[PDB]
């Protein structure tokens, strides 16, 4: 089980690496067929057992872990612009925790089913799916069991839904020493989050006058993963008046290489 | 750390499909997922069934059972923007037990890194100059900002 | 062009203050003024006395005579910012003639310049990433903004 | 007249430029002994003659044309940081037209007046004496009398003032043929920009929620340079919140050299 997961060494890997490094696949569902791919980066630290761990989740949905979170984001290493060879990220966040990025929900990245019906998911099927991993992952991994341990990571859905599932289960599986959450840049609540959003634009000036009075007479209510008729005509405007820009990061500049890999807006 | 590249994301997709790199992962053991790695799945995003319309009374069990609950925004971010979780967590109407300030990287520093608000039982903390993945643009304040989560203690002021 | 320097102004109070530089700029002419050269002065900021609280009957008079009104802003800058201008300009009710719309370098151009409206009788414009002092910011862009105005010619859409 | 404005040469110019330049002193009141000064930067054109004559005015109230427009924003020439060597900018706008920089009122930079009591100002009076520079320029250098003419720059005050000042009294001088306005960062109206300014800083996350509601209610109405003790009170609780950025570029690196040339939150 565990030491069959050991990463003896990556490819164009730098030379100082001293950390433990652990990656491979967690069946949750014996029977469809299911499983999520993980990669565990270990902490970098005087005396690793002391320091915390914390589970990190990036979001979409749909959005890999590994390719956004250790990859462009937090993790020990950074890619080269050749695509082959690796580079130590200084401000890497395993100099302070031991940190497990799982891919989720399985269809993402390298997690997969063997049964298709699997990859139409849902919020709770989500939270309970990754609940489960978590309690396999402890058992292949036993010496982690009451280690401090947090959810971190870029979803507003995800991370507080997964630690209300990881919270009410305290008394099942109590070898999660569950102390709290780390929410970044998330959908918190349609009706608010909408106002906000034709608000901010305005004020950043992104949009006219009359796309924000539309947008805020007909889309508050209305759901961002499901949204009626009448306010993606509004939305589809504003998009439009926003033109050539980054979405994520208004003032940078664009990527020229135009066969772009994000194909739908991702929250 | 090398400056920021906006077509980064390129050059994940190439090492991640390179055989020898899910070789020593142990990913994709046999050639078992026919399509290749990419960064997000389309299909996903497209077959997505139930979706939440409220967090917040989730935020209301979490808080009242003593949990630690930090949110954090970039704010040059246009699609979660600073404005749309400072109007959601203020419905919440807790209490303010620190308010508004600019916060820095030491108390004898200069530069302004965001702002943050505590409340009782929340932390908010905004990351100037940043956009929504937020250690791509400002890598030194994000791991400023974890380092001070996991000791529960706030972003210092001047 | 040299990078950005926030501490810049330091550098022409010294070069206006060189005696050499004076006399061949035929300044301060047999050191009749007692005072150095400063940039700005607080005496004259401090003693003002009339200052109009509405402009907006000033401009209705220059558009009737048929004069050309254009008129701009940084939008990182946040003594006039975006939002003051726009709600002031939008209170003289004049008719859209091209909506709200984002402007490239050259039609063919992929980053966006800022973004413009066009309404009978005056055009406002806004310069992405620049400050209060648009040109230390922006340079290239508000180049091409002056030689637009010159024209009479609108900000290129694509 | 103009040939001992003439400027033959300044310390530290580089070695290729190839237009003119003029500077001098125009006495507007010779009772009072007040008199303003200017730098004329020509078109860096093939045909100068062709080019257009704008004149260019920096706002504050109190600030230097020459200071802020010409040395460090379009001038021909931007200062090294020796502080005596110039070197030129290829985005100066006398590539496109002939530029007229005067620090006016008299008491900014070398502008002076020999009555102090001169320097207490208003803008009808900024109006009226800048008017009459004008025109005593035009007889100076009469080779630009009928010339396309435009007013541009940073003051929301004193362009759309000297603009309407120009305008009205075109029959008494037919010479200026006056073509329009460039107004840039400027205040139009106290009570709208006074509601835009509490509202932008907080959706960019520079104030809390109750200065925004405080300033709201009690400033709104208020003149910026004659401000009453109730919203002086609001105004200074946003400025501490907002902490030390550059008010004027709030994503830009700040200055460490202590004390500071600007005194005063200029407009
Ligand atoms: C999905 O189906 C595949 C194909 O049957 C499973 O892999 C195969 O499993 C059989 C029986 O265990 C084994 O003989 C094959 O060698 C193996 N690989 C291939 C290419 O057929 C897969 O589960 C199995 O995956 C292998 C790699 C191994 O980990 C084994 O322990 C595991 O049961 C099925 N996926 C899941 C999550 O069950
Ligand atoms: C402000 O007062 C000063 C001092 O009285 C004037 O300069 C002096 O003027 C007298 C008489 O013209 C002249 O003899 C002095 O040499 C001259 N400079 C000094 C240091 O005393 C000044 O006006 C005069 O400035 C001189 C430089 C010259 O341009 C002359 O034509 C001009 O009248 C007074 N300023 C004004 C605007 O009247
Ligand atoms: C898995 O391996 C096969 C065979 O080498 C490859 O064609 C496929 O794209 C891979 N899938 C992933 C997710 O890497
Ligand atoms: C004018 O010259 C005198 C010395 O001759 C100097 O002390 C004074 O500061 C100068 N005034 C200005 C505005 O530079
Ligand atoms: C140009 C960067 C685009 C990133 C888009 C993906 C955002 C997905 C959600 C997440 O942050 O995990
Ligand atoms: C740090 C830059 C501060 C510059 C202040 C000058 C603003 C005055 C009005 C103007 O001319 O625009």
């Amino acid at each position: 089980q565990q030491e069959d997961d050991r990463i003896l060494g990556l490819p164009g890997q730098p030379n100082g690496v001293a950390f433990g490094m652990y990656g491979g696949y967690v069946t949750i569902d014996d029977n469809n067929g299911r499983a999520l791919y993980y990669w565990f980066q270990e902490a970098d630290t005087a005396d690793p057992a002391a320091a915390p761990l914390v589970l990190w989740l990036n979001g979409g949905p749909g959005c890999s872990s590994i390719g956004l979170g250790a990859m462009q984001e937090l993790g020990a290493f950074r890619v080269h612009t050749n695509g082959e060879s690796l580079l130590l990220n200084e401000y890497a966040w395993n100099k302070a925790a031991n940190i497990l990025f799982a891919e989720s929900p399985a269809g993402v990245g390298f997690s997969y089913s063997n049964t298709s019906s699997d990859l139409s998911m849902g919020d709770d099927k989500m939270a309970q799916d990754t609940y489960t991993f978590l309690v396999k992952w402890f058992e292949r991994f036993p010496h982690y069991n009451y280690r401090e341990f947090y959810i971190a990571g870029e979803s507003g859905h995800f991370i507080p839904q997964l630690s209300q599932v990881v919270y009410r289960n305290r008394n099942n599986s109590p070898f999660i020493n569950f102390q709290g959450l780390l929410v970044s840049s998330g959908l918190t609540n349609d009706h608010e989050d909408m106002i906000g959003m034709f608000e901010s634009w305005w004020h950043h000036g992104l949009i006219s006058d009359e796309t924000r009075d539309s947008g805020l007479k007909v889309c508050p209510g209305t759901s961002f993963m499901h949204p009626t008729p009448e306010c993606t005509e509004v939305w589809n405007k504003a998009l439009a008046e926003q033109g050539n820009i980054n979405p994520y990061t208004i003032y940078t500049p664009t990527c020229d290489r135009e066969p772009s890999p994000y194909q739908r807006r991702f929250w | 750390l090398p400056p920021y590249d906006p077509c980064a994301v390129f050059n994940s997709i190439n090492y991640l499909n390179l055989p020898e790199v899910q070789t020593a992962l142990h990913a994709n053991v046999s050639g078992i997922v026919e399509y290749p790695w990419t960064v997000c799945s389309n299909t996903i995003f497209d077959q997505w069934g139930q979706a939440a319309d409220d967090l917040l009374p989730v935020y209301r069990e979490l808080i009242q059972a003593g949990l630690r609950v930090w949110v954090y925004s970039g704010d040059t971010d246009s699609v979660v923007p600073v404005s749309s979780t400072r109007r959601s967590l203020a419905a919440l109407e807790l209490p303010v037990k620190t308010s508004w300030y600019p916060w820095y990287m030491a108390p004898t520093e200069r530069e302004v890194g965001g702002w943050s608000v505590q409340y009782e039982g929340l932390t908010y903390v905004t990351v100037r100059g940043a956009g929504h993945l937020v250690p791509v643009h400002r890598p030194a304040q994000a791991f400023l900002l974890f380092k001070q989560f996991l000791k529960g203690e706030p972003m210092p002021a001047e």
